[PDB]
Formats: structure tokens, C-alpha cells, sequence
């Protein structure tokens, strides 16, 4: 028994060992209680405004749409404290954790942005934090590995599997299965067992709420489409949520195409995987014909995940949201273009959503369209990665 | 079939608990694994709990993780495990064979198709490690349709609703992860077997002493396989030395 | 002849070769014109809000003042786009440069934050940008050297002198002396010849204006003191300006003590230099007994400058503002403390102002005092520097 | 004294322009520099423009920058330059000696004290490179108090107010950084000398042709010193080869 619906259509559920169900039911009741509690909301609203920096700006790109009928705004989650949207829902989960009397925190991270957010939230609110990170992602996202460590958190590289996000998620859920007594597992995306995909959505939904209010104030109408990269799903559902019942508004999620879908080396299970049961949820995943979990790939650590949140699989299935993919090279060009023509250095994750928006403009330059790209993070963590790439390519 | 009933009726009337070893199929190789399992049986394993190597065993310690990577290094697939399983049942007609699976390997090509395959090779039960009773309905129906017992873990943090659901939904045996042994004998629940920390003869004995019907050595039999990868012949003898001792403690 | 007063008391002036005076007079008239122009102000206000992220938060530190009678807020210029306060006044100077029909930009930078800001502003507003940086600062502030380069700017390391900020300033003023025809010299601090100390103050004064409004809303009274690090003076005068006529409010500027004033290796000319003429201004500087410019030192590149803006020298002289110094080791502890107990990673520059605030609290823990620290920047650019330090110290 | 007047009265009545070399004092060494300056005089330099090495020459190209670092490597201080200056005036009673200074070296120990020191050693003029006429009042008063001519640069982007101020405030000679030569002879301004890009005999000639009273070789005499650091004796001969040629073009 649960208080809320654990599934989105066929997708979702609570596929955890029986031992963790009390933990999941306890988090769910605390969440429902908190959502009803004005003092929780006032406290969560206060941290978002006065500590994290909400509302974030909505920036109209003047230059990159020149000569087209595209008007492109960027929702500036890159300006949030910590450097990405991750920070929004860790502040809410941290308040929940204190509400439940927990004093430790467990987390996974691939781009290190969720690890940074978990660490800053735990430092602020006096929680002991430990974080699992892929040894591969320790290396390409090293600006975030230091940051986590000076904020008093334990970073635990994981060498199993593909040494990426998946592998940290596995470690973290193993850890919580024994430590759930005193620790809260602060899951970093809109995926995993219920209630996480629901909690993370509601603690991210301010992205879309603000975007709606800002685009109404600036344009007097809703966007034709909002566009977000999709790794586990939290930034995208955060942008989508408040627009779901605005049926004129398109919802476009962008999975990493990596080296190209036809290569098998990608992170696009929603459209190029098939449904399975893993990480506590029934969701599209990349898997062998045997049902072994395939390893994903993307130039961006934050999207290198072989599954996707169940609300996205559901929104896809009923046609409410469309999902597409953007390759490494496409994301890199969008990264370069934003730096040179708007003076914003975006996360390589967020570059995937920008890349698709640029394709929507360039393929149909006389199509009148008002677009919003969720710029999920800033790309300081990516500059060394982008350097060695463009250097090896003589650029 | 009726393999779990008859086993517990025989061990009861013998005044002995059940010793159920766990071992992952194909660890460290296929024909190597078959000789391990034969040797666990020779020394008096009352039943078997057998794992199929899975890509991401998010409810297993590092011993079983490497046990799995050992089998994948061997090239062990689910398909090859089922060919092993049919070969083990063909040698051993009465021993209960239980599978410990991950949900994706059951769900992958059809839940009914998996349990159909289980019956075809003679499997007696399936515990899906990451399927709680709340999510279990299509699994335990496919299980019961193909004469497979669905096994459920009774966790230490069990509340009363869970206890009755496990009693009602579960067949074959109950996997105990004093007050709880009380309450499963309560509601017509299958015989409880302790599985928390059984790697000595002295923890088997105690588990039988507390009223359980048996004990499951969830690992450190796989530590024996790990300790003797390069020494196959010595791995077998050291394996029998263990299970004989542990089964000696069962009584 | 000028339109505005070029001096603050005895300090300031326009000590440039005659060839650059037309350039300075032209910038001054354009500035005065722009300050009167509602359309300039509306454009400058729009970029600050929708591109840079103003207003920035004012964050109350819960943890680091526990057990004392100090209430400490941080003005979060670390949340501004680019990572520091620098971005505020480069957007205004860039608009001025376009107003003057200039199409190139020259800049100096030591912490790279002014170089980053110049580059992002030039990318946004279509200006060609070149930037001088100390070869020493190229190295300890390397996260910012990449960022400048992908935004389309030319970074020119300078090996003369101490290979620090001073040396880039020298190069930049030499360059503008020949290129002033088509290029604007976007000076990065409240120093140099008039009108720069005045322009930079007015284009930074929103820091203090916001701080006043925020502290009134949250506390119902003005701060007892506002505290800012002082390198050339722009963040500090930006915080001070709107409080100058609030005489109950203390104004505390913190110069880098480096290895300790008694060592000579510091960047505190205001209090431990003497008046000279250099970089177009009459101001305190560190200089030999011969009148050669001494080389400054600080662990933080942004403060490693041997002079200071003339309004600060004036505010000091009349007693309106007090100036103090904070050593490398003191700033490093404030850096560590903020990371671990508030989950904010501050710039090592800003750490100097935090360090003095922590001293004000700790020396007099029962003194009731409401303090604001201008957190001028985020410390991502410093994590590799702070790593090698604490590693060499077995920490 | 009256050294600049008498020089221009003699060059006029000789139908020749003034050739004024620049060289930084103590470049590359003190006694080395003194021999350079003697050699510039022997070959017919009509006056001298002499720089004092400054820490941060923000209005000087790299040639003079290294010229300064050469002198600092020699250990050349402002104090040592003034001892050089007194030694040069004691050898050469009539040659006008002009200093090109940075404001901090003038302001450092007292503006009046610096110009007092200039008179004491026989200096005739001081151009402060980073002091525009707008900031010049205390400098040109201390200069005129000690019988030193304050020199001001007349830039290419000169407006009319600047022209009159330079004419009124400046003594000795005007440092031109066709229409401007017009307007300084206008308002009783000291004789103009061209200083932009004179590193050939063929650019001296042209500057005299346009109506100026002379030309200043703002550098590339220091390029001769740079080109021959290791060859002192050859540096001197190569220096005379230059200045003789340039002074030959003065007529
Ligand atoms: C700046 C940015 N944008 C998008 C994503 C994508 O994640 P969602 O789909 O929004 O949940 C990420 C990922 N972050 C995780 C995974 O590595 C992490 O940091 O640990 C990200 O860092
Ligand atoms: C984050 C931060 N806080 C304070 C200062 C100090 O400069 P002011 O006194 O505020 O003008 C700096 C310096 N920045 C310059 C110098 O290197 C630069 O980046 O180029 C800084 O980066
Ligand atoms: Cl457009
Ligand atoms: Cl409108
Ligand atoms: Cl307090
Ligand atoms: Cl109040
Ligand atoms: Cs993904
Ligand atoms: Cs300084």
C-alpha cells in the first residue's frame, strides 16, 4: 500500500528488496506530510530564494537566432548555486531527511553536480554526506570532485561495470539497503523506485512554473515548445511539469546520441532501448537480448545512464512529449556556439537540449516558433574535457 | 511437483534442519560449476539456492558480484544456466532447486515464458530479489501457473501486514532475512529458513535452535570458489569440507 | 577640463600621456550622457536582470556564527553570471563602448574573472576582445583562461615584471595608447585615470543598493558594518557607495596581507605603502625608497596589485572607511570554513573579507553586531590552488 | 641658464635642424653609458634626451623596457643617474640636457626636490611622460622655480585649447608626437621637434623639411645598444656610424 500512485501508465513501481519498502513508505508519508505543511514550504521557499538564488533568469538569445523566425530563451539553471538545477531538489530532500530524523546522506553522481549539491546541502543543514561516483566520471568531471571534498563529504569512486553513473547508482542502493536506518538516500534524478520520480518532479517543478510566468511577462503567450536534455529525467520533468496540461505547448526531451545511435554507443534508452526492471523501476533501458543491462555512453557524464525516469516513458507513450537524440558532435557545436555568440558556457548535458533547439531553428528557419531551452547547468566542469577534444581535432 | 513438501517432511521426522547452500551458476566455469553443485549435494545439501549471473546485482555483496563477473568471464548466459539446470535435475530427481533471480532476467523475454522454462528444466521455486510482495502479483501467478513456488523474503523490519501477505502469497519456504518465527507459523506460512550471516557451523546450529526449519548460506561458499580459482581439485575438497561440516551442524 | 571631479581629496587625477586625454574625455562625456539616458539605463538594467541574474541573493549564515552575537549575511555576487561581481560593470562599459562606436575591447585581468566578464560581454554585444594576463596568473587561475578563449577572446600572457596583474595593466595601457582609435579599454577595477574610478563605482553600486534593501527587509535596520576585500577597489566601492552617507554604517575594506605585512610580501598599499603616481592615478602604492614600484604578493591573484583605487584612499584619509589586512593563512581558513559549514565555495579574494568578519566575531563573541560580507566571487577558479596548498601541508 | 635658446639660435643661423638622440642612462652599464653619451655628442648631437630607468614604463615600447631592465641589471638607480648627469654637464657645458621622466620618479621624494636636484646637476628640461598639461601645474612651477624648462608633448590628436596651453606652459622645445606646426608658431610656442618614427637618416630629413626645428630619435639608438651588448667596442663605433649619418641628414 502507498499514499500516491507509484506508476505512470505501465512505468514505475517499487522494485526494491522487501527490506527497503519501509524506507520508501516512510519517505512517501513524510513527503505527503511536508507538501501539506506551510512551514516546510516556507522553509523550502526561503532556501531556494536566499541561499540558492531563485528565481533564475530567463535569457533571450539575441545573436544565435539572427536571420530566422525562432525566438529562443534559455532558462538559466546554470545560475543556481552549485552550477546546476540539481541544487533545487536536494534542498527539499535534505529538509525531508531532517524531518525524518535522519542525520546521514547517501548519493550517486555522474556529472558531479548532484554530488556537489548533496554536499552543499548537507554542509548547510548539518548532515554527514557520502557520495558514489564512477571512476571514469571522477576523471572527466574532476572540477566537481574537489568541490565535494572541501564541503566535508566522502567521495567514493566506483570501478565496477562501466565505471559511470549506473555503477554509482548500484553502489548507492546497495549501501542504503543496509544503512537506511540512519541515512537518507538522496537520489539525484526523477527515476528509481517510487516515491523518488514523484518527489524529484515536485521539488524541481519551479523551473517550469517560473518559466511560464517569465515567458508570459515577456511574450504574452506560452512557448511553442520547451526543450530539455534527459539523463534520468529531473531537469526535463522540472521544466515540463507545469506545462503538461497546456496542450498547445510542445515538450521535447533530448537523449544523448553519443557517437550515434547506429553505433550502439549512446544513452538513449527511451527511444532506442526496451522496457525492463532495474534500479527499483520498470522503465525503458538499454539491455542485451539476454536482459543484461547494457552500458551507456555519452560525452557528457550527466547523461551517461542506460535508463530513464518512468514519467518520461509514460509521457512519450501517450504522445504528450516527444523525445529525440543529439550526438556528441552536435552537442559540442552547440557548446561552442553558445560560448562565442552569447557568452554563456553551458554544461555539455544542457548543450544537448540547445543542440536540438538549434536544429529546430536551422532546419526550418522561416518557421515562427517561440522556444525555451532549459539550460540545466554551467559548463565550467567541462572546459578541460572540451579542451582536449578540440585540441585533438586541431581546432 | 511436490519436492519442497517431501523434503521438509523428511527433515522434520529426522529431527534435523535444512541446509541450503547458495552458489551462482557457472562460477567459475560451466563444467566446473556442475562439479561444485554435485559436490554440495554429495555432502548432504538438502536443497539448492542457485543464482543466475546478472549485469547489475544491486542487492548482492562483492563476493557474489565477482562470482557473477567470474561467470561472465566464462561466458555464462541465462540460456546456459537453464541447460545446466536441466542437467542437474536429470541427475538429482528429488532435491529441491530454487532460483534467486533479478527481476529483469525474469521479465526480460516474458514473465510467463521464464517460469514456463523453469518448470521445463525442473526448477521448484523462484525468489526474485528486487520484487517485493507489493509488486509480486504477475510473478507469483506465472510461478503458480507453472508449478513453481514463489519465495518471499521476510525482512527483519517486518510489520504484521507483510507477515500475512508473505504467509498467503509464498509457497515452498520463507526466507528469513524470535518474534517473527512466532508469527509465520501463525498464518500457515511455508517453513522459515534463516539466511542472515551463515558462514560457520556455529551459526547454522543456532538458527536451527531458534525454531527455524533450516538455514541458507547466502555466500562464503562462493568465497571458497574465490579462494581456490587456480586450484580446481583443491577447491572441490575444500568445498565438501565446508558443507559437510555445516550440514553436520544441522542436527 | 572635465565634466566631473577627477580627484577624491588629493587622490586620483588623469596621469596619462597627453595622447590619451581625448580618449578619457570622450569616455567621460559618454558616461555622463548615458547616466542621463533612460534608454541606456533600461538597457543596462535589462542585461543585469535577464542576462547576469540580478538581484543577487543576500544569504544569512546560520552555522558559522553559532554561539556568538554576530549576525552575518553574505551578499552573493558569487551567483552573478561569470562567477564574480566583475560582470556588473563590464556590461555597462560594453554598452558605453557601443555608444562611442567602438568595436574592439582591451582588458587586463589577474583572477581571470575580469577577463571572463570582458569576454562574455564582448561575445554578447558583438565586440572583438583581447585580454592581458600575468603569466603567473595564467597558471594559478587556469580555469578562467580556457573560459576566456572559448568565448572568442585573445588571452595574452605577460612575462614582464612580477608576471601579475600590475604587469597586465601596464601592457593594456600601452596597447590602448596606440589603439584607442577603435578600441575601448575596459578597465577592470575602481582605479586608473579618471573617469574610471567614478564609472566603475557607479556601474557597481547596485551591490550596495540591493544589500541595503535586502537587509532592511530582513532585519529592519542598516548593517553595523559592510566588509569587502580590496584589490583595486571595485567590489568594495560597489558595496560601500550606497552606504557612504549612512554614517552609522561601518565600511571595512580588507587588503591582502599575503605572507604577513612584516615580510614585505603583501598587497596592502593603502595602509602599508605610500602615495605615488602610477597607472594614471595618484594613489597609495608599494614602492621602493627610490620610487620604483614594488611587486605585490597575495595567494589570491585578484588582490595581487601594488596600488588601490583613489576613492578608497580618500575614504580612509577622512576616516569614513577603515582598512585592514588578512593574511594568506587567514583567508584559507575562512575559505575552508565557508565550504564546510555553509556549503559555499568562495573566491580566495572574497575569503579575505570573510576572514576579517570571522575575526570581528571571534575576538568579541558577545558583541552584538549585524555584518554583511560582500562575497565577491565563487571559488571554483581556486580549487586546484587550494588543493596543492592543503596537500603540501598534510591536510 | 639659457642653453636651449642659444642652441636654436645657432642651428637656425646654420640652416640646419636639431638632432636630439634619446638614450636611457646606465644602459647597459654606468661607465659604458657615459662613453655612449660622449660618443653621441662627438658625432654632433645638438641636445640630449635622457631617460631614467623606471619600474613600469607604461608609455614605452619593449626596446626601452629592456633598456631599463638592462640598467637595473647593472644596478642603475635614479641617484646614480644624477651622478652621471653631473659628470656629463661637467664635460659638456653648452649642450642642452633634457630628461624624460615618469611622474612617480619626479613626485617620489618631493617635486620641488627633484627639480632642485636637476638644476644642481645642470639639467635644462624635463618632460614627464605621464603628466598631461591638465595635471602639470605643480610640475611646471617647480621646473620654472629651478630654471628647468618643462617640456610638453603636442600629440597628433591635438585640439586648439591644447595647442595654446602647450604654447603657454611649455619652455625650451615642443615635442611633436603640417597643420600643427602651423599653430604652434602661432602662439609663441617653443620650437617643435618631431619624435614619431625617426630611426633613419631619411626620416630626419623629412622632419626638417616640414618646418620643424629638429627631430628626436625616440629609440633604435637603444636598438644599437641592444644589438651589441657583448661587443662594447663595436657598439660605440656602430653608434657613431648612426648618429653621424642622422646628423648629416639634419642639414
Ligand atoms: C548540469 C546537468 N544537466 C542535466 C543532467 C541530467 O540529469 P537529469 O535528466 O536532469 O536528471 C545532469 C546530470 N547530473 C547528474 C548525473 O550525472 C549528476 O551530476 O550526478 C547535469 O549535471
Ligand atoms: C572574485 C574577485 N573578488 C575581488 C577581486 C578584487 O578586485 P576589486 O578590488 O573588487 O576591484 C577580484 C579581482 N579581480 C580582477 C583582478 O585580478 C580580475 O579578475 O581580473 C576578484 O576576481
Ligand atoms: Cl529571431
Ligand atoms: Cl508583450
Ligand atoms: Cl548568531
Ligand atoms: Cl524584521
Ligand atoms: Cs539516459
Ligand atoms: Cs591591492
Amino acid at each position: 500500500t502507498t499514499l500516491l500512485n507509484p506508476y505512470f501508465g505501465e512505468f514505475g513501481g517499487m522494485y526494491v528488496p522487501q527490506i527497503l519498502m519501509p524506507a520508501l513508505n516512510q519517505l512517501e508519508e513524510a513527503f505527503v506530510s511536508a507538501q501539506k505543511d506551510p512551514e516546510f514550504q516556507a522553509q523550502f521557499a526561503d532556501l531556494l530564494k536566499n541561499y540558492a538564488g531563485r528565481p533564475t533568469a530567463l535569457t533571450k538569445c539575441q545573436n544565435i537566432t539572427a536571420g530566422t523566425r525562432t525566438t529562443l530563451y534559455l532558462k538559466r539553471e546554470d545560475l543556481l548555486h552549485g552550477g546546476a538545477h540539481k541544487t533545487n531538489q536536494v534542498l527539499g530532500q535534505a529538509l525531508l531527511a531532517k524531518r525524518m530524523g535522519k542525520s546521514e546522506i547517501i548519493a550517486e553522481t555522474g556529472a558531479g553536480q548532484h554530488g556537489v549539491a548533496s554536499a552543499l546541502a548537507s554542509a548547510l543543514l548539518g548532515l554527514k554526506c557520502r557520495i558514489y561516483m564512477g571512476a571514469k566520471d571522477v576523471e572527466r568531471q574532476s572540477p566537481n570532485v574537489f568541490r565535494m571534498r572541501l564541503m566535508g563529504a566522502e567521495v567514493i569512486p566506483v570501478h565496477s561495470g562501466s565505471a559511470t553513473l549506473k555503477d554509482a547508482c548500484n553502489e548507492a542502493l546497495r549501501d542504503w539497503s543496509g544503512s537506511y536506518e540512519t541515512a537518507h538516500y538522496m537520489l539525484g534524478t526523477a527515476a528509481g523506485p517510487h516515491p523518488y520520480p514523484t518527489i524529484v518532479r515536485e521539488f524541481q517543478r519551479m523551473i517550469g512554473e517560473e518559466t511560464k510566468a517569465q515567458i508570459l511577462d515577456k511574450e504574452g503567450r506560452l512557448p511553442d515548445a520547451v526543450i530539455a536534455c534527459v539523463g534520468g529525467g529531473s531537469n526535463a520533468i522540472g521544466m515540463f511539469a507545469d506545462f503538461i496540461n497546456d496542450t498547445s505547448v510542445g515538450l521535447i526531451g533530448v537523449e544523448p546520441g553519443g557517437h550515434g545511435i547506429e553505433t550502439g554507443e549512446h544513452g538513449a534508452p527511451l527511444k532506442h532501448g526496451r522496457v525492463g526492471i532495474y534500479f527499483g523501476m520498470k522503465a525503458p533501458m538499454m539491455q542485451t537480448a539476454d536482459g543484461q543491462i547494457e552500458e551507456s555512453y555519452s560525452i557528457s557524464a550527466g547523461l551517461d545512464f542506460p535508463s530513464v525516469g518512468p514519467q518520461h516513458a509514460y509521457l512519450n507513450s501517450i504522445g504528450r512529449a516527444d523525445y529525440v537524440s543529439i550526438t556528441d558532435d552536435e552537442a559540442l557545436e552547440a557548446f561552442k556556439t553558445l560560448c562565442r555568440h552569447e557568452g554563456i558556457i553551458p554544461a555539455l548535458e544542457s548543450s544537448h537540449a540547445l543542440a536540438h533547439a538549434l536544429k529546430m531553428m536551422r532546419e526550418q528557419p522561416e518557421k515562427e516558433q517561440l522556444l525555451v531551452v532549459n539550460l540545466s547547468g554551467r559548463g565550467d566542469k567541462d572546459i578541460f574535457t572540451v579542451h582536449d577534444i578540440l585540441k585533438a581535432r586541431g581546432e | 511437483m511436490e519436492r519442497y513438501e517431501n523434503l521438509f517432511a523428511q527433515l522434520n521426522d529426522r529431527r534435523e534442519g535444512a541446509f541450503v547452500p547458495f552458489v551462482t551458476l557457472g562460477d567459475p566455469g560451466i563444467e566446473q560449476s556442475l562439479k561444485i553443485i554435485d559436490t554440495l549435494i554429495d555432502a548432504g545439501a538438502d536443497a539448492l539456492e542457485l543464482g543466475v549471473p546478472f549485469s547489475d546485482p544491486l542487492a548482492d555483496g562483492p563476493t557474489i558480484q565477482n562470482a557473477n563477473l567470474r561467470a561472465f568471464a566464462a561466458g555464462v548466459t541465462p540460456a546456459q544456466c537453464f541447460e545446466m539446470l536441466a542437467l542437474i535435475r536429470e541427475k538429482h530427481p528429488t532435491i529441491p532447486i530454487g532460483l534467486l533471480m533479478y527481476a529483469n532476467l525474469v521479465f526480460n523475454n516474458g514473465i510467463d515464458a521464464f517460469y514456463a522454462r523453469c518448470e521445463q528444466v525442473g526448477v521448484d521455486s523462484v525468489l526474485v530479489a528486487d520484487v517485493p510482495v507489493e509488486e509480486s502479483a504477475p510473478f507469483r501467478q506465472a510461478a503458480l501457473r507453472h508449478n513453481i513456488a514463489p519465495i518471499f523474503i521476510c525482512p527483519p523490519n517486518a510489520d504484521d501486514d507483510l507477515l500475512r501477505q508473505v504467509a498467503s502469497y509464498g509457497r515452498g519456504y520463507t526466507y528469513l532475512l524470535h518474534h517473527l518465527i512466532e508469527k509465520l507459523k501463525e498464518y500457515h506460512a511455508a517453513p522459515a529458513l534463516q539466511g542472515f550471516g551463515i558462514s560457520s557451523p556455529e551459526q547454522v546450529s543456532a538458527a536451527v535452535r531458534a525454531g527455524a526449519a533450516g538455514a541458507i548460506s547466502g555466500s562464503a561458499i562462493v568465497k571458497i570458489i574465490e579462494k581456490n580459482l587456480a586450484s580446481p581439485k583443491q577447491m572441490l575438497a575444500e568445498l565438501r569440507s565446508f558443507v559437510s561440516a555445516m550440514k553436520a551442524a544441522s542436527r
